[PDB]
């Protein structure tokens, strides 16, 4: 209806300043991996793990190259 | 008095414009604990104010020189910045409290504190002896002061340096 | 489930593929998985725009300031602590 | 070298912890009191940098204690679980206070200010 | 109230701001709704407004005659187009979050406020003087060596 289409303004803002957020930081994610990284912090999710599985995917990435 | 209301009038005391009113800004109740951090907070807004009298009188006389403007015309670069800092502080308290701002406002409170003393040393400098005023305030050391200074000397040294790339004259 | 598609976003393949990596990011993951400092959004966001700031890019530590309170606007998310606590370490 | 007061009518069993947190605010009331006086010119450019530098910690100091009083509001901040958070802070200010206290008793400026860094986690 | 003040900052005065032929744009008296301490930036911030009234009530009535006159405020408006467009931009900002407060309406102005004190006197020198003819060629040339980089 109405309140169910607000819902997707209010989520597509929030996604567009994270986004602004982590391009004045460098971090090298994107739009799509950083819908799955707010995922999982909602559901609580230290932040020291999940980055450091990050910092390793991205390090494995490259002998794979 | 709840601590919210401080809270909204103290971010109007930075500016000049008065619970907290008008040398130091005495408060008129509330807790000890509240007042004395208000004293100290209020009065980083009556520094702001020496510094914008200067910047407002002798914007108005057109016999302070050219280098007398580019340095009135260099306080001003050196104050929108703490127009824009007062307008994120502003934007959170629709939360921030007074401990909270201590920390907020602990660097201005030292900007403010340089440039407040430094339109007080040159006072009847007009010309070039102006820029050799501002000058006189490089040799501190510190490396957060000789960083600010060395930057409107960059500024107010800029028309002694146009008329010698071009010494009293007499008509 | 949901740990596994994250390993296909960052690395592209199919989950038949990628087996050795899930089956470190498990090992992570779990055993880990409480939160092990208080959580409180007011420490991580004096963080973010002192990060800003360190930076000369004082603009964008104002405009952060913007955006932190619309999260609150909306209130569609719970645990804004671990959304920002991640975004700041990446 | 601060004295404070609590109460003529307390509990014994708080009174005697009180005493046990204060002396990190007493060895604080004499470190910002050395930094908005040995910043005046008249003290050469070490007196200086020695009191800018030893700003930044006080800052870091400031965040310490926001950081406590929104803990505070959801209740999760007992008296006895305040003596645990502040030990860092209770070692740092600990050492501040003993150089802003043995720099100003034999006056020192310049030199005489960075050999006192060198004999002095 | 926002947008009743960009209006007044844009030459239409109303109740809330009254008009004064001599003295200009000024709040009338307390109001209860506001807090009696904004009554101050307000007083500030039609400092501003006072000078694009007299400004382009002077445009408009080209008032002395010659071609130097006219061209004159034919570029007069030219220099103000920064004015009204930055003005344009305020409503733009208020429409999108409604937690924004008189403070950074008043922090946006910044370059008119410390721009147009410094050109109001090259206009008052002219209505004053009776310059005629390409006297003015001077009188602005004069006052074009000033120091203020915007000016």
């Amino acid at each position: 209806a109405a309140a169910a289409a607000a819902n997707l303004n209010a989520v597509r803002e929030t996604m567009d300043v994270l986004l602004e957020i982590s391009r004045i930081l460098n971090t090298g994610l994107d739009m799509e991996t950083l819908s799955i990284c707010v995922r999982l912090c909602e559901q609580g999710i230290n932040p020291e793990a999940l980055s450091s599985v990050i910092k390793e995917l991205r390090k494995a990435t490259e002998a794979l190259k | 008095i709840t601590e919210a209301a401080l809270v909204r009038d103290i971010l109007y005391v930075f500016q000049g414009i008065d619970n907290i009113k008008m040398n130091c800004y005495k408060v008129e109740n509330l807790s000890r604990s509240l007042r004395d951090t208000a004293v100290r907070l209020s009065e980083l807004g009556w520094l702001h104010n020496k510094i914008r009298r200067y910047t407002d009188q002798r914007s108005l006389d057109r016999s302070f020189g050219l280098v007398g403007q580019s340095f009135c015309a260099a306080l001003h670069q050196e104050l929108r910045e703490y127009y824009r800092l007062l307008s994120v502080l502003h934007s959170q308290l629709q939360s921030l409290t007074l401990r909270r701002l201590l920390v907020w406002t602990y660097d201005p409170k030292i900007r403010l504190k340089t440039l407040a003393a430094l339109v007080d040393h040159c006072q009847g400098r007009k010309g070039g002896e102006l820029a050799s005023a501002v000058h006189a305030y490089t040799k501190t050391g510190d490396p957060y002061m000789r960083s600010l200074v060395q930057h409107i000397l960059s500024l107010v040294s800029h028309p002694v340096l146009s008329f010698l790339y071009r010494v009293a004259s007499d008509p | 489930v949901l740990l596994q598609n994250l390993c296909c976003r960052i690395l592209g393949r199919s989950e038949a593929d990628v087996a050795q990596q899930f089956q470190y990011a498990v090992r992570v993951i779990g055993s880990n998985f409480a939160p092990t400092v208080e959580r409180d959004e007011f420490l991580v966001a004096e963080k973010i725009k002192k990060e800003l700031i360190r930076q000369r890019r004082e603009a964008d530590a104002a405009l952060f300031s913007e955006l932190h309170r619309k999260l609150h606007s909306q209130g569609v998310l719970k645990n804004k602590w671990s959304i920002l606590y991640l975004l700041l370490s990446l | 070298s601060r004295t404070f007061l609590v109460d003529p009518n307390l509990d014994l069993s708080i009174r005697e912890l009180v005493h046990r947190i204060l002396p990190v605010a007493a060895s604080y009331s004499a470190v910002t009191r050395f930094i908005e006086e040995k910043s005046s010119f008249e003290y050469g450019q070490v007196n200086h940098a020695l009191a800018a530098a030893m700003r930044t910690l006080v800052k870091e100091h400031l965040i310490l204690v926001s950081q406590l009083e929104q803990l505070h509001r959801q209740g999760l901040l007992s008296l006895q679980k305040l003596w645990f958070y502040i030990q860092p802070a209770m070692r740092t200010m600990d050492i501040l206070a003993s150089l802003a206290t043995s720099v100003d008793k034999g006056e020192c400026l310049g030199g005489s200010t960075l050999s006192l860094l060198h004999d002095r986690q | 109230m926002i947008h009743e003040l960009l209006l007044a900052l844009s030459g239409y005065p109303g109740s809330i701001f009254t008009w004064n032929k001599r003295s200009g744009l000024q709040v009338s008296q307390d109001f209860p709704f506001l807090h009696p301490s904004e009554t101050s930036v307000l007083n500030r911030l039609c400092r501003l407004g006072t000078d694009y009234i007299r400004f382009t009530e002077f445009i408009e009535q080209y008032t002395l005659h010659g071609i130097y006159l006219r061209a004159f405020c034919t570029g007069l408006d030219s220099v103000l187009q920064p004015y009204r467009q930055a003005l344009l931009d305020l409503e733009q900002e208020f429409l999108g979050d409604p937690h924004l407060s008189i403070s950074h309406v008043n922090y946006f102005l910044d370059q008119f406020q410390l721009l147009f004190p410094s050109v109001m006197v090259v206009v008052e020198q002219i209505k004053s003087q009776k310059i005629h003819g390409c006297q003015i060629l001077e009188t602005v040339y004069k006052h074009s060596c000033g120091g203020l980089p915007p000016v």
